Protein backbone atom coordinates (compact mmCIF):
# COMPACT_ATOMS: atom_id res chain seq x y z
CA UNK A 1 0.00 0.00 0.00
CA UNK A 2 2.62 2.28 -1.19
CA UNK A 3 -0.15 5.41 -1.75
CA UNK A 4 -2.29 3.99 1.43
CA UNK A 5 0.21 5.14 3.89
CA UNK A 6 0.26 8.71 3.05
CA UNK A 7 -1.60 11.21 5.59
CA UNK A 8 -2.54 14.58 3.79
CA UNK A 9 -5.55 16.05 4.17
CA UNK A 10 -6.40 20.04 2.95
CA UNK A 11 -9.53 21.71 3.55
CA UNK A 12 -11.54 22.76 0.88
CA UNK A 13 -13.65 25.60 0.59
CA UNK A 14 -16.23 24.89 -2.35
CA UNK A 15 -20.25 25.63 -2.41
CA UNK A 16 -22.24 22.98 -3.11
CA UNK A 17 -25.59 24.89 -2.86
CA UNK A 18 -27.35 21.71 -1.58
CA UNK A 19 -28.93 24.73 1.02
CA UNK A 20 -29.50 27.16 -1.60
CA UNK A 21 -32.74 25.01 -2.49
CA UNK A 22 -33.74 25.57 0.81
CA UNK A 23 -32.79 28.70 2.04
CA UNK B 1 3.70 29.43 33.12
CA UNK B 2 0.34 29.94 32.12
CA UNK B 3 -1.65 29.34 29.36
CA UNK B 4 -5.00 28.83 30.32
CA UNK B 5 -4.35 24.95 30.40
CA UNK B 6 -7.70 25.20 32.85
CA UNK B 7 -9.66 27.31 30.74
CA UNK B 8 -11.04 24.67 28.12
CA UNK B 9 -10.80 26.89 24.62
CA UNK B 10 -10.35 23.40 22.54
CA UNK B 11 -14.08 23.15 23.27
CA UNK B 12 -16.39 23.01 20.01
CA UNK B 13 -19.43 21.40 18.73
CA UNK B 14 -20.19 18.38 17.26
CA UNK B 15 -22.13 18.08 13.77
CA UNK B 16 -23.47 14.95 13.39
CA UNK B 17 -23.98 12.65 9.97
CA UNK B 18 -24.14 15.27 7.07
CA UNK B 19 -24.70 14.97 3.05
CA UNK B 20 -21.11 13.39 1.49
CA UNK B 21 -21.65 16.34 -0.79
CA UNK B 22 -21.02 18.60 1.57
CA UNK B 23 -17.92 20.52 2.17
CA UNK B 24 -15.97 22.44 4.60
CA UNK B 25 -17.21 25.56 2.54
CA UNK B 26 -20.53 24.22 2.84
CA UNK B 27 -20.12 24.16 6.63
CA UNK B 28 -18.65 27.52 7.20
CA UNK B 29 -21.40 28.64 5.01
CA UNK B 30 -24.02 27.25 7.98
CA UNK B 31 -22.24 28.93 11.06
CA UNK B 32 -21.61 32.14 8.76
CA UNK B 33 -25.14 33.11 9.73
CA UNK B 34 -23.91 33.34 13.31
CA UNK B 35 -20.78 35.55 11.77
CA UNK B 36 -18.05 33.92 13.97
CA UNK B 37 -15.23 32.75 11.74
CA UNK B 38 -12.79 30.11 14.03
CA UNK B 39 -11.41 26.91 13.71
CA UNK B 40 -13.56 23.88 11.71
CA UNK B 41 -12.72 20.47 11.55
CA UNK B 42 -14.34 18.12 8.75
CA UNK B 43 -13.91 14.43 8.84
CA UNK B 44 -12.29 13.09 5.51
CA UNK B 45 -10.61 10.16 4.59
CA UNK B 46 -6.60 10.38 4.95
CA UNK B 47 -6.22 9.59 1.97
CA UNK B 48 -9.00 10.10 -0.86
CA UNK B 49 -10.43 12.74 1.27
CA UNK B 50 -14.00 11.40 1.26
CA UNK B 51 -16.38 13.54 3.54
CA UNK B 52 -16.59 10.91 6.92
CA UNK B 53 -19.48 12.65 7.65
CA UNK B 54 -18.37 14.37 10.92
CA UNK B 55 -17.87 17.98 11.62
CA UNK B 56 -16.52 19.92 14.11
CA UNK B 57 -16.58 23.78 14.84
CA UNK B 58 -14.41 25.33 17.65
CA UNK B 59 -15.40 28.61 18.10
CA UNK B 60 -14.47 30.33 21.64
CA UNK B 61 -17.22 32.31 23.04
CA UNK B 62 -19.61 30.44 26.02
CA UNK B 63 -22.76 32.20 24.85
CA UNK B 64 -22.81 31.30 20.94
CA UNK B 65 -22.08 27.73 22.59
CA UNK B 66 -25.54 27.17 23.47
CA UNK B 67 -26.79 29.55 20.85
CA UNK B 68 -25.45 27.68 18.33
CA UNK B 69 -25.95 24.02 20.02
CA UNK B 70 -29.95 24.94 20.65
CA UNK B 71 -30.15 26.94 17.43
CA UNK B 72 -28.58 24.46 15.11
CA UNK B 73 -29.82 21.77 16.29
CA UNK B 74 -33.08 20.05 14.32
CA UNK B 75 -31.72 22.23 11.30
CA UNK B 76 -31.74 20.18 7.96
CA UNK B 77 -29.07 20.89 5.77
CA UNK B 78 -29.56 19.36 2.84
CA UNK B 79 -32.09 17.30 4.23
CA UNK B 80 -29.64 15.78 7.40
CA UNK B 81 -30.92 17.89 10.42
CA UNK B 82 -27.67 19.09 12.44
CA UNK B 83 -27.40 16.83 15.67
CA UNK B 84 -25.27 19.54 17.50
CA UNK B 85 -23.49 17.90 20.62
CA UNK B 86 -21.31 19.38 23.15
CA UNK B 87 -17.14 17.82 22.76
CA UNK B 88 -13.73 19.07 23.31
CA UNK B 89 -10.13 18.07 21.18
CA UNK B 90 -6.82 19.29 21.65
CA UNK B 91 -5.26 20.11 17.90
CA UNK B 92 -2.26 17.74 17.17
CA UNK B 93 0.71 19.75 15.61
CA UNK B 94 1.09 16.69 13.48
CA UNK B 95 -1.76 17.92 11.90
CA UNK B 96 -1.49 21.40 12.73
CA UNK B 97 -1.38 22.24 8.54
CA UNK B 98 -5.07 20.39 8.39
CA UNK B 99 -5.83 23.75 10.73
CA UNK B 100 -3.62 26.18 9.71
CA UNK B 101 -5.05 25.66 6.33
CA UNK B 102 -8.56 26.51 7.77
CA UNK B 103 -7.36 29.89 9.19
CA UNK B 104 -5.81 30.63 6.07
CA UNK B 105 -9.02 31.70 5.00
CA UNK B 106 -9.74 33.11 8.28
CA UNK B 107 -6.34 35.13 8.07
CA UNK B 108 -8.07 37.67 6.22
CA UNK B 109 -10.33 39.02 9.73
CA UNK B 110 -7.17 37.49 11.77
CA UNK B 111 -5.09 40.41 10.00
CA UNK B 112 -6.65 42.79 12.53
CA UNK B 113 -4.70 42.56 15.42
CA UNK B 114 -5.71 43.92 18.64
CA UNK B 115 -4.27 47.55 19.53
CA UNK B 116 -4.05 49.54 16.75
CA UNK B 117 -0.19 50.44 16.63
CA UNK B 118 1.45 52.78 19.28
Amino acid sequence: GSKSQYIDIMPDFSPSGLLELES
Amino acid sequence: GAMGNEYKDNAYIYIGNLNRELTEGDILTVFSEYGVPVDVILSRDENTGESQGFAYLKYEDQRSTILAVDNLNGFKIGGRALKIDHTFYRPKRSLQKYYEAVKEELDRDIVSKNNAEK
